[PDB]
DNA sequence: AAAAAAAAAAAAAAAAAAAAAAATTTTTTTTTTTTTTTTTTTTT
C-alpha cells in the first residue's frame, strides 16, 4: 500500500458479508492469514524445475520466477499478474484446493499478498491501481456438460471457439446522488449488488430528495461472450453446446469471433425471471462463466495474430535457431515433409499447403485506388472419393488457428454470411456470423465443393475475389470483412476421373471460379508399382506405430518480421512466366491462364520468399512458383 | 407441484448497542445481580424471585431501579429516558431467564407465559403539578390518592383474524400495549392463482384464538395536603395491566411509577390527546416474630406487661387496662351443631364524667387494634355506623355502603358517645351486638351481612 | 443552502473570460462575432473550437475534457450570460456550446466505460436517422394530492417524475400530472451509426451504437455519410434488458412490514422502490462534421470554394487533354480498356435529367454494362468507381436480398411513426451503384432495379407505412456471359441472360473479349508487376483523387443546352447509325440508342462544364457508341 | 357494486359481491359482419370503405 | 437424367382485441352508561 487504491473486482461477483466462524470464513476453510502467507511463500520460493527457456522468455530461470514477473510488471506498468494453477499445484496442494474450491475470497487474499510483496520490493513505482492476480491452467474440465452443481462457484478452465461478443454493458459502481432541494451530493459504492439509496439528504434533512444521477456515477465494463465448447472427450450422441461468458473491465474485446481460446473463469449459476417484468424465478437455474483469464496459446495450432503482433515472444537463442534454419539448404522441403506426417509423399500438395500457411505480403493499397488486394492463396484439391483430400482438409482445419470447415450442401449462403436471431439471453435481434466470416483471417476448408448449389457457391466468389463480404438485407446494410483462404476439395463428375474427358469438363466447375483459385492439384491415381508398395507399407506402419514447435515458431516469425518485396530479377521472371503460360494456354482443354494466374504466381513467389525469410522475392522463388503451378494442374501431361 | 407453500426457515445468529444487546444485558442483570455479601453469603435475588414466582404461578417480579443502576448505570438511564421499548426488552429478558431457571418443568405447563416486570424506585416523587409536557413518554414517579377504580375488563395483547372468503388466518398479531388501537388489514394476502380474489375488507376477529389480559382504568387525585391553598385537585387516569389490577382500591394513598402518555386511537382543543400514565409500579402508603410471641406467652407477667403497656400514658385505671386488654384479645366464638352462632367478642362500656381519658383511651384502642374504627354514635363524617344496601337506578346492582360495624369486621369499633345514636342504628346494633350479623331485606333482596366486631362504648 | 459546484463554477468563470477575451489573429474577438448570430431565431448554439480553448488556457481545456458532463450546463449558462449581456434575446431561450477540432481521437471499440461523462470523438457511418421530435428536458409537474406545482425537474434521458412532492406533509411519489406549457423541451434526433470499415477487428461484426443529436446539430447527419462525431459518452437507463436479475437500487431506510401488509413479493418491491439498473452506452454527439471534408467552408458552391481550389478547378476546366488525363487519374492501374475508361468517366459525370410537360420523367442518368471473358478487370472497374466516388454504393449478385437492396421498414422505437430504412439504391441516390454479377440477380429484384431505372423512384408500401422514395442513381453493371465466355458469333441478347427491357434500359454495353495477343500480354504483365514491385510510387494520377472529386462535385451542377447545329449533327449521325444497322451488330439499334447518344453528349458537355453541347461532343459520343456496338462475327 | 338486502346479517355484504349466473342468462344469436363498399360504387383512385 | 427455378411449407416474430388482474380508510351515527332535576310519596 503506497496510496494506490485497491480496484473494484466485478469478476469475483457481489461481495459477501465475510463472516468469520471459530472452529475461517463461514462454511469455507481458508484461514485468510494462512492463505496470504502461503501465497507469499509460493511467490518467493517457486523455481519451476522442469521448465524450458523457450517457454519462459526474457526470464532468468534460476532467479525467482514470479518476482521476475513482478519486475516485468514494474517496468511495463500493467497491474496484472498471470499466475499458473499448475505451478500452485506443484508447489503445494492445499493452497491449490483453496483456490479451486473457494476462489471468491481466495483471490483478494492473493492480491493482498502480491501487493505486500510488491511494495516490499519497489516502493517508488507508479501503478494505476493495485495488482490483480489472474489464475489459469486449472485442471482442464474435459466436458462441461459433466459439471455437476457440486462444482458451482468454483474455478474452471474450458477450451472453445468464440462465436459472439456483445456490445459493452455498463455496470453501476458508485451511485452518485444529488439532492433536488439543496444540491448536496453523495456517493454510494455498490454494496452487494444493490445501491442503498440514501433516502434523506445529509445537509437539509429532507426525506427522499436525493435523486440518482446516472452519468456522474462511475461505471465498469462487461461483455457477454458466446462460446461453444470444443471438448476433448465427447460422449455418445451428444450434440455440441454453446455457453455464456462474461468478461469484465480490461478483458473486454480482447477475444474476437473465431478465436479459439482457453478461458479460465469462475462458474456461476443464476436465477432467471419467469417474465421480463415479474420477479418470480424458475427453480431451474441457468449457468454461465465469469472470465478471469484469456489464453490464446496451444501447442497444436499456429500463433494467432496477437502473438504475431507482440514483440517479446522469441528468445535470442530461438530467433538465432530460426535464422540458421533459414540458412539450411533444403528448408522448403524440410517444412513440407514436416507438414502432415501421416499422409504419404504428396510433396507438391504439402508444399502448396505450406505456401498457403505462410500467405504472402499483405500490401497496402489505400491511396492506389485499386481497392483491397487478396494477399492469400486459394487451393483446390480435385479427385475422386478414394484420395485423401478430405484427410488433408481435416488436418489443416485441426492445425490452423481461425479454421472453419464446411462439407457439401450442408450449408447455405445465408448461414455462411450472416443472419438475424433473437438471442435467448437478452431478447434482442442480434446479428450472427457464418463460417466464412468466422474464419476471417484464417482458413476456410470446404469439402465436396462440387455439390455446392448455385446460391451457396456464388457467395464464395465475393470472398475469393475481394476479401470483403456484403450482407444487404432487412437485418443490416453493411460490409463485413472476410479475408479467408479457401482450401477446397472437389470431385469430378460421376465420382471418377475417367480418361476420355478433358480436365475442365471432368472437374465441371465454373470457369470463372477456377480462375479465382490459385492452385489446382489433380490427385490422379499414379499406377506406379513402387509408389503403390511404399503407400501400402506407409499405411500399415501408420497402424503399427520437423517438430510442431519449430514449425510454429518459424511460421510465426516469418509472419511477424519479413514481408517480401519484389526484386527486379523476379519481376522480369514473372513477366516471362506469364507470357509463357498464356502461350501454352492456346489449347483451352486445360485450364487456360489469366492475369489472375499471374497474380497467383506473384503470391506464390512471395510465399517462397517468406519460407526463406528472404525479404526480397527472387528468380529462385519465381521459378519454384512456375514449377509448382505447372505440376499442379499437370500441364506437362 | 405448485399445490403447496412450505414455510420459511431460518437459523440462529452466528456472528449505541443494539436492542438485542440491551436484551442481553437485561438478561445479564437478572442472571447475575448478586445481592448477598460474601460475609452474608451470596444469592442471585432476581433469579430466585423468578424461580419462586413462576413455580407459584405468579408470572411477575419486582426489579428495583436502584439495583438496575448499580449493576448497569446505562440501563437505568435508558429506562428513565425511554421506558417503553426498553421495558419490552426487560420483559423478554425476564421470560428467557424464567425459562432458564425452570427449564425442566413438569408436564402440564409446557408453554412459557409472559412475565410482568414491575419496577419500584426510591427516588422522591415528582408532583402532579410538575408533570408538564416535557416529562412525557419518560418514566415519571407521582404520589396521589385513588378515588375511582373501574372493573377489570379483558383487553387483547395478541389476536388472530380470519378471512371471510378464503378462511385463512393471521395468527398472533401483537397489539401494541397501552390504550393503543389497531386498524385491521384491508387485503387478504393469501393469493391463489387463476381465482378471483377475496373481498375488500375480508377480516373478522376470531375471538376463540386470542391472548387477553385484564386492565383497570383508575382515577388518581392530587394529595389533599399537596394541593395549594386556592386550587382544585388535579387528576390523572391510570391504566393498570395484568397484575396491577386489584393491587389498589379507591381511597388508598399510593405512589406510582409509569409512562406519562397519550391515548392512541386513530387520527380521529386542536391537537390535544387525552392523556394517562401507563402505570408500571405501585406502592401503597416471621419465625423471629413467632418465637418472640411464644416467649411472650411463656412470660410470668404477660398479663401485667400487656396491661401496663396498653395504658402507659393513662394514669390510674389499672382495672380499666385489664378489661381493655381482655377486650382487645376478645373471647372465642362457638357454633354448636344446633346451627346457631355464639358471640365471642367482648363488649365494654364506660359511663364516665367528662374529665377522664375516655376518648383518648378509645383512640389508643383503635390505634392498638389491627382492625380498629373510631366512630361516634351518629357515624363519622360521611361514613355510616351500620351497613346500608341500595338498588342502583341504572344498573340495578346492589351498592352496599359500609359503616363502622361492617368495615371493622373481626376487630374493634370504638363507639364514642353511645348515649346519642339514631333509632335505626340502635335497632340495628341490638342484634349486631349479639348475633354479629346485620340483616337487611330491601325490595331487591335479602342479605345477612357479617359485623363481627367488638364494641368499646364511651358515654357520659 | 444551495451548495455550489466549485470547479464547475470556476469553469463557467474562466470560459466566460475565454469567450469574451479570446481574439483571432486579426485581433478581433471572434466568439463575440460568433455570438452575434445567436440573436437570430432557429439558432441556439455557438461552435467554439477546442484548439482555441487549448491555446487560451490549457488548464481549462483539460478540465473540460476531463469533466465535460458536469460542466456542460455551466458552459451553456456562461454563454447565456455572454449573449444576454450584449443583446436583448428572449429570456426563455436556451443555448449550447459545440466543440470541434479536438486533438485526440478514439474508436467505437475504445469507447469504454471509463470514457463515460467526459469528452470524446469518433468516426462513423450513419446507418439510419429517426425523425426529429421535441424532447422534454426540464419538466414542471403538479401533485394530484395537494395541487402544488413542482418546478424544474431534470430529465436524465428518461421520463422523470419528481422524486417526492415538495410539500413536506404530502409524500406523493406516484400521482403527478405534467404541466406541458410550463415545461421546456429540446429538439432531438436519434441516429444509429456503426464502425467504419477500416476499424473492424478480425471476424467481427461492425458494432453499432446510437447517437443522440440535441438542438441545432440535429439534421446535420444523414444516412450513408462518413461523419466524425464529438461529445460525451453518456448512459441512458434501460429496463427489462435481461432475464437474469442484476444490479438493483433500493432505499436504505430500514422499514419492515407489519402483519397482513408484510413487505414481501410485489407489495414488498413496490414499497421498497426496487428497480433494476441496466444501462446502455448511447453517445451524445455535441458536434458533427464530415470525416473527410470536401471543402474548408454553381454560384453557391463556387462561393464555398476556397481561392486555391477555385483556381485549381478553373485551370482544370481550361485544360485540354483533360479527357485522357481524367482517364489516367481514375484508372492508373488499368492498361488499355480505353472505351471502358471513357464510358465510366462519362457515367460519373452523368447526363441532364429532364421531364415533359405531360409529366414523363425523361432519364438523365446513363447506365453502363461491362460484359466479357473472365478476369478482364470488370469487377476491378467497379471497385475503382466505388473506392473513388462518394455516394458510390457497391453490391455483387446474390449478396443483396431485395429489401436491403432498395428499401426496408422499421417502427420508431420511441414514437408511433415508422423509419424507412435506406437500401443500396437510396444510398447510391444521385450517384453510382456498382452491381457485380448483374446477370446472376434473381428476377424478383432485377425487376426492382428495372423499376428504379425506368422511374428513378421506388414506392414502398409494406408492414404499415407507405412512401415514395426517390433514387436517381446510375447503375454500372458487370455481367458474365452465358457459358462463362463471350461468343462473337452470337448476338448479345443470347450471350447474356438479362431481361429484354433491362437490356433496353442499359445505356452503354462494352464487350471485353480475352483474346490472346502477346504484345498486349507483355503490356499487362509489365503493368501489374510494376505496380506490385513499386506499390506506393508507379502511380501518376496527374490530378489527385481529391482534385478530380471536387471537380466532379463542382461540374455536376452545370446543365448543358443543345444548340441547333449540334442538334442537326445529332439527327444526321443517328441516321448514319441506323444505316450501319441496316452483316449485323450483336445488339440492334433503336431509338433508345439515339437517347443514349444525346445523354452521353450532354455528359461530355458536363465533363467540360459547358452550357452548350457542341459537335465535338456529339462526334465523340457517336464514336463511343459505334465502337461499343460490334459486328457479330460469323465465320 | 353493492348487495341490496339490508338483511345479509349483522355484518353486511362485501364490495362487488355479484357473480353472473351463466345458466340463468337467456341469450341470442349475434354475428359481426365485415361489410365492404360496393366495388362499382368505389370512386376511381380511392380505396373501398 | 440431372440442374435450375419456382412454389409451397414450416417456423419464428410482431400488432391489435378483448378478457383479466390489482388497488383499497375515514367520517358519521346512535346505543348505552352515567349523571342531574323536579316532583310525589312517605317518614319523622
Ligand atoms: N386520666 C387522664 N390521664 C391523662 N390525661 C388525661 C386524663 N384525663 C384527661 N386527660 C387529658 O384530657 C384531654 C381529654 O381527654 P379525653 O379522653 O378526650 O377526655 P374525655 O374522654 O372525657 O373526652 C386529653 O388531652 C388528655 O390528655
Ligand atoms: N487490362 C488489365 N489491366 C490491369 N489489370 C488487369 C487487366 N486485366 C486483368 N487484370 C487483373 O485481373 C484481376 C481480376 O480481374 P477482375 O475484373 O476481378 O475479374 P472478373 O471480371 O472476373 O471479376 C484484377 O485484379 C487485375 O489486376
Ligand atoms: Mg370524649
Ligand atoms: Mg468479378
Ligand atoms: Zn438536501
Ligand atoms: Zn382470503
Ligand atoms: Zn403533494
Amino acid at each position: 500500500v503506497r496510496g494506490t487504491p485497491v480496484r473494484q473486482r466485478p469478476d469475483l461477483g457481489s461481495a459477501q458479508k465475510g463472516l468469520q466462524v471459530d472452529l475461517v470464513i463461514w462454511g469455507t476453510d481458508v484461514n485468510v492469514a494462512a492463505c496470504k502467507e502461503n501465497f507469499q511463500r509460493f511467490l518467493q520460493r517457486f523455481i519451476d524445475p522442469l521448465a524450458k527457456e523457450e517457454e519462459n522468455v526474457g526470464i532468468d530461470i534460476t532467479e525467482p520466477l514470479y518476482m521476475q514477473r513482478l519486475g516485468e510488471i514494474n517496468v511495463i506498468g500493467e497491474p496484472f499478474l498471470n499466475v499458473n494453477c499448475e505451478h500452485i499445484k506443484s508447489f503445494d496442494k492445499n493452497l491449490y484446493r483453496q483456490l479451486i474450491s473457494y476462489p471468491q475470497e481466495v483471490i483478494p487474499t492473493f492480491d493482498m499478498a502480491v501487493n505486500e510483496i510488491f511494495f516490499d520490493r519497489y516502493p517508488d513505482s507508479i501503478l494505476e491501481h493495485q495488482i490483480q492476480v489472474r489464475p489459469f491452467n486449472a485442471l482442464k474440465t474435459k466436458n462441461m456438460r459433466n459439471l455437476n452443481p457440486e462444482d458451482i462457484d468454483q474455478l474452471i478452465t474450458i477450451s472453445g471457439m468464440v462465436i459472439r461478443t456483445s456490445q459493452l454493458i455498463p455496470e453501476m459502481q458508485e451511485a452518485f446522488f444529488q439532492c433536488q432541494v439543496c444540491a448536496h451530493t453523495t456517493r454510494v459504492e455498490m454494496d452487494r449488488g444493490r445501491i442503498a439509496e440514501p433516502s434523506v439528504c445529509g445537509r437539509c434533512h429532507t426525506t427522499h430528495s436525493m435523486a440518482l444521477i446516472h452519468n456522474r456515477s462511475l461505471f465498469s465494463d462487461k461483455q457477454m461472450i458466446k462460446l461453444q465448447e470444443s471438448p476433448e472427450d465427447m460422449p455418445a450422441g451428444q450434440t455440441p453446446h454453446t455457453v455464456i461468458l462474461f468478461a469484465h473491465n480490461d478483458l473486454v474485446d480482447k477475444v474476437q469471433p473465431g478465436d479459439r481460446v482457453n478461458v479460465t473463469g469462475i462458474y456461476r449459476a443464476v436465477p432467471i425471471r419467469v417474465n421480463p417484468r415479474v420477479s418470480n424465478v424458475k427453480s431451474v437455474y441457468k449457468t454461465h462463466i465469469d472470465v478471469i483469464h484469456y489464453r490464446k496459446t496451444d501447442a497444436k495450432r499456429l500463433h494467432g495474430l496477437d502473438e504475431e503482433a507482440e514483440q517479446k515472444l522469441f528468445s535470442e537463442k530461438r530467433v538465432e535457431l530460426l535464422k540458421e534454419l533459414s540458412r539450411k539448404p533444403d528448408i522448403y522441403e524440410r517444412l513440407a515433409s514436416a507438414l502432415a506426417p501421416s499422409i504419404y509423399e504428396h510433396e507438391d500438395i504439402k508444399k502448396g499447403i505450406l505456401l498457403q500457411l505462410f500467405g504472402g505480403t499483405r500490401k497496402d493499397f489505400s491511396h492506389t485506388g485499386r481497392g483491397k488486394f487478396r494477399a492469400e492463396i486459394n487451393i483446390l484439391l480435385c479427385g475422386d472419393p478414394g484420395t485423401s483430400k478430405s484427410q488433408l482438409l481435416q488436418y489443416v482445419y485441426n492445425l490452423v488457428p481461425r479454421g472453419q470447415y464446411t462439407s457439401g450442401k450442408g450449408s447455405s449462403a445465408v448461414g455462411l454470411t450472416a443472419y438475424v436471431m433473437k438471442d435467448p439471453e437478452t431478447r434482442q435481434l442480434v446479428l450472427q456470423t457464418g463460417a466464412l466470416v468466422l474464419s476471417d483471417n484464417g482458413i476456410c476448408c470446404i469439402d465436396e465443393f462440387d455439390k455446392m448449389n448455385e446460391s451457396t457457391r456464388s457467395v464464395l466468389h465475393e470472398v475469393m475475389e475481394q476479401q470483403t463480404l456484403s450482407i444487404a438485407k432487412a437485418g443490416i446494410i453493411c460490409q463485413l470483412n472476410a479475408r479467408t483462404s479457401v482450401l477446397a476439395a472437389a470431385n469430378p463428375i460421376e465420382s471418377q476421373w475417367n480418361p476420355k474427358k478433358t480436365t475442365i469438363e471432368n472437374i465441371q466447375l465454373p470457369h470463372t471460379l477456377l480462375s479465382r483459385f490459385d492452385l489446382i492439384f489433380l490427385m490422379l491415381d499414379p499406377q506406379d508399382e513402387a509408389y503403390d508398395r511404399r503407400l501400402a507399407h506407409h499405411l500399415v506402419a501408420l497402424y503399427y506405430q520437423l517438430d510442431m514447435a519449430v514449425l510454429k515458431d518459424y511460421i510465426a516469425y516469418a509472419h511477424s518480421t519479413i514481408m517480401p518485396r519484389l526484386s527486379e530479377e523476379a519481376s522480369q521472371a514473372l513477366i516471362e512466366a506469364y507470357v509463357d503460360m498464356r502461350k501454352i494456354g492456346s489449347s483451352r482443354g486445360m485450364v487456360s491462364a489469366y492475369p489472375r494466374q499471374l497474380e497467383s504466381l506473384i503470391r506464390l513467389a512471395e510465399a517462397h520468399a517468406k519460407v526463406r525469410l528472404s525479404n526480397k522475392v527472387e528468380a529462385i522463388d519465381v521459378e519454384e512458383a512456375k514449377r509448382l503451378h505447372r505440376e499442379a494442374l499437370k500441364q506437362s501431361a | 407441484s405448485g399445490f403447496d407453500d412450505p414455510g420459511i426457515f431460518y437459523s440462529d445468529s452466528f456472528g449505541q448497542a443494539r436492542k438485542s444487546q440491551l436484551q442481553r444485558r437485561f438478561k445479564e442483570f437478572l442472571r447475575q445481580y448478586r445481592v448477598g455479601t460474601d460475609r452474608t453469603g451470596f444469592t442471585f435475588k432476581y433469579r430466585d424471585e423468578l424461580k419462586r414466582h413462576y413455580n407459584l404461578g405468579e408470572y411477575w417480579i419486582e426489579v428495583e431501579m436502584e439495583d438496575l443502576a448499580s449493576f448497569d448505570e446505562d440501563l437505568a438511564d435508558y429506562l428513565y429516558k425511554q421506558p417503553a421499548e426498553h421495558l419490552q426488552l426487560l420483559e423478554e429478558a425476564a421470560k428467557e431467564v424464567a425459562d432458564e431457571v425452570t427449564r425442566p418443568r413438569p408436564s402440564g405447563e409446557e408453554v412459557l407465559q409472559d412475565i410482568q416486570v414491575m419496577l419500584k424506585s426510591d427516588a422522591s416523587p415528582s408532583s402532579i403539578r410538575s408533570l408538564k409536557s416535557d416529562m412525557m413518554s419518560h418514566l415519571v414517579k407521582i404520589p396521589g390518592i385513588i378515588i375511582a377504580a373501574s372493573a377489570v375488563r379483558a383487553k387483547a395483547t395478541r389476536i388472530s383474524i380470519q378471512c371471510r372468503s378464503c378462511r385463512n388466518t393471521l395468527t398472533n398479531i401483537a397489539m401494541r400495549p397501552g390504550l393503543e388501537g389497531y386498524a385491521l388489514p384491508r387485503k387478504c394476502n393469501t393469493d391463489q392463482a387463476g381465482r378471483p380474489k377475496c373481498p375488500l375488507d375480508p377480516y373478522f376477529i376470531m375471538p376463540d384464538k386470542c391472548k387477553c389480559v385484564d386492565f383497570q382504568t383508575l382515577k388518581l387525585q392530587e394529595l389533599p395536603d399537596a394541593v395549594p391553598h386556592g386550587e382544585m385537585p388535579r387528576h390523572m387516569q391510570l391504566y393498570c395491566d395484568r397484575y396491577l389490577c386489584d393491587k389498589v382500591v379507591p381511597g388508598n394513598r399510593v405512589t406510582i411509577m409509569g409512562i406519562y402518555s397519550i391515548k392512541k386511537f386513530g387520527l380521529t382543543g386542536v391537537g390535544i390527546r387525552s392523556s394517562y400514565i401507563r402505570v408500571l409500579g405501585i406502592q401503597v402508603d416471621s419465625p423471629q416474630e413467632e418465637e418472640e410471641f411464644r416467649r411472650l406467652a411463656a412470660l410470668p407477667n404477660v398479663y401485667e406487661v400487656i396491661s401496663k403497656s396498653i395504658a402507659p400514658s393513662i394514669f390510674g385505671g389499672t382495672d380499666m387496662k385489664k378489661a381493655i386488654a381482655c377486650l382487645l384479645f376478645g373471647g372465642s366464638r362457638k357454633r354448636l351443631p344446633d346451627g346457631l352462632t355464639r358471640r365471642g367478642d367482648i363488649n365494654l362500656l364506660m359511663l364516665g364524667d367528662p374529665g377522664t381519658a375516655k376518648s383518648q383511651l378509645l383512640k389508643f384502642v383503635e390505634k392498638c387494634s389491627p382492625i380498629g374504627v373510631y366512630t361516634s354514635g351518629k357515624g363519622s363524617s360521611a361514613a355510616g355506623l351500620t351497613a346500608s344496601v341500595m338498588r342502583d337506578p341504572s344498573s340495578r346492582n346492589f351498592i352496599m355502603e359500609g359503616g363502622a360495624m361492617v368495615l371493622a369486621d373481626g376487630g374493634v369499633v370504638c363507639i364514642d358517645e353511645f348515649d346519642k345514636m339514631r333509632e335505626d342504628d340502635r335497632v340495628a346494633i341490638h342484634e349486631a351486638m349479639e348475633q354479629q350479623t346485620i340483616s337487611i331485606a330491601k325490595a331487591g333482596i335479602t342479605t345477612t351481612l357479617n359485623s363481627r366486631c367488638s364494641v368499646l362504648a364511651a358515654a357520659n | 443552502l444551495e451548495v455550489r459546484d466549485e470547479v464547475a463554477e470556476k469553469c463557467q468563470k474562466l470560459f466566460l473570460d475565454f469567450l469574451e477575451e479570446f481574439q483571432s489573429s486579426d485581433g478581433e474577438i471572434k466568439y463575440l462575432q460568433l455570438a452575434e448570430e445567436l440573436i437570430r431565431p432557429e439558432r441556439n448554439t455557438l461552435v467554439v473550437s477546442f484548439v482555441d480553448l487549448e491555446q487560451f488556457n490549457q488548464q481549462l481545456s483539460t478540465t473540460i475534457q476531463e469533466e465535460f458532463y458536469r460542466v456542460y450546463p455551466y458552459l451553456c449558462r456562461a454563454l447565456k450570460t455572454f449573449v444576454k449581456d450584449r443583446k436583448e434575446i428572449p429570456l426563455a431561450k436556451d443555448f449550447y456550446v459545440a466543440f470541434q477540432d479536438l486533438p485526440t481521437r478514439h474508436k467505437i471499440r475504445e469507447l469504454t466505460s471509463s470514457r463515460i461523462g467526459l469528452l470524446t470523438r469518433i468516426s462513423g457511418q450513419v446507418v439510419r436517422t429517426h425523425p426529429v421530435h421535441p424532447e422534454l428536458v426540464s419538466g414542471t409537474f403538479l401533485c394530484l394530492d395537494c395541487q402544488t406545482v413542482i418546478r424544474d425537474v431534470e430529465q436524465q434521458f428518461k421520463y422523470t417524475q419528481p422524486n417526492i412532492c415538495r410539500n413536506p406533509v404530502c409524500a406523493n411519489r406516484r400521482r403527478f400530472l405534467l404541466d406541458t406549457n410550463k415545461s421546456r423541451f429540446v429538439d432531438f434526433q436519434k441516429v444509429r451509426i456503426q464502425e467504419t470499415q477500416a476499424e473492424l477487428p478480425r471476424g467481427s461484426i461492425p458494432r453499432s451504437l446510437e447517437v443522440i443529436l440535441r438542438a441545432e446539430a440535429v439534421e446535420s447527419a444523414q444516412a450513408g455519410d462518413k461523419c466524425d462525431f464529438t461529445g460525451t459518452l453518456i448512459v441512458v437507463p434501460d429496463v427489462s434488458k435481461l432475464s437474469t436479475p442484476g444490479a438493483r437500487a433500493e432505499t436504505n431506510s430500514r422499514v419492515s412490514g407489519v402483519d397482513g401488509y408484510e413487505t414481501e413479493g410485489i407489495r414488498g418491491l413496490r414499497a421498497l422502490g426496487v428497480r433494476d439498473l441496466s444501462y446502455r452506452l448511447v453517445f451524445l454527439a455535441c458536434c458533427v462534421a464530415p470525416t473527410n471534408p470536401r471543402f474548408g467552408g454553381a454560384e453557391s458552391i463556387k462561393n464555398q470554394m476556397t481561392v486555391k481550389e477555385w483556381e485549381k478547378v478553373f485551370e482544370m476546366s481550361q485544360d485540354k487533354n483533360l479527357y485522357h488525363n481524367l482517364c489516367t487519374s481514375l484508372f492508373p492501374t488499368i492498361h488499355g480498356n480505353d472505351e471502358v475508361k471513357r464510358g465510366v468517366l462519362l457515367m460519373l459525370f452523368g447526363g441532364v435529367p429532364k421531364t415533359t410537360g405531360e409529366g414523363t420523367s425523361l432519364r438523365g442518368d446513363i447506365n453502363v454494362c461491362i460484359v466479357g471473358d473472365p478476369s478482364t478487370a470488370k469487377s476491378q472497374f467497379l471497385k475503382h468507381v466505388e473506392e473513388f466516388s462518394p455516394r458510390a454504393v457497391y453490391t455483387s449478385g446474390k449478396a443483396s436480398s431485395a429489401a436491403g437492396l432498395t428499401a426496408a421498414v422499421v417502427r420508431d422505437e420511441e414514437s408511433h411513426e415508422f423509419v424507412i430504412e435506406a437500401g443500396a439504391l437510396m444510398l447510391a441516390d444521385n450517384g453510382v451503384c456498382c452491381i457485380d454479377e448483374f446477370d446472376k440477380m434473381d428476377v424478383r429484384d432485377q425487376v426492382a432495379i428495372h423499376e428504379a431505372m425506368e422511374q428513378q423512384t421506388i414506392s414502398i408500401t409494406k408492414a404499415g407505412v407507405k412512401a415514395t422514395l426517390n433514387a436517381r442513381t446510375s447503375i454500372l453493371a458487370a455481367a458474365n456471359p452465358i457459358s462463362g465466355h463471350y461468343d462473337r458469333s452470337k448476338s448479345l441478347k443470347q450471350n447474356i441472360n438479362l431481361s429484354a427491357p433491362i437490356m433496353s434500359r442499359f445505356d452503354l454495353f462494352f464487350i471485353l473479349v480475352d483474346e490472346c495477343n502477346e504484345v498486349t500480354d507483355y503490356a499487362i504483365a509489365r503493368r501489374i508487376v510494376d505496380l506490385h514491385s513499386r506499390i506506393e510510387e508507379s502511380i501518376d494520377r496527374v490530378y489527385s483523387l481529391d482534385d478530380i472529386r471536387r471537380y466532379l462535385l463542382f461540374a455536376r451542377q452545370f446543365k448543358p443546352k443543345i444548340s441547333k447545329e449540334s442538334e442537326d449533327f445529332i439527327v444526321e449521325q443517328y441516321k448514319h447509325l441506323r444505316q450501319r444497322d441496316g452483316t449485323k451488330s450483336s445488339w440492334r439499334i433503336t431509338v433508345r440508342q439515339l437517347e443514349s447518344m444525346i445523354r452521353l453528349s450532354e455528359a461530355m458537355a458536363r465533363m467540360h462544364c459547358c452550357d452548350e453541347v457542341q459537335p465535338k461532343h456529339v462526334k465523340e459520343a457517336f464514336r463511343l457508341l459505334n465502337k461499343s456496338i460490334i459486328r457479330v462475327e460469323t465465320p
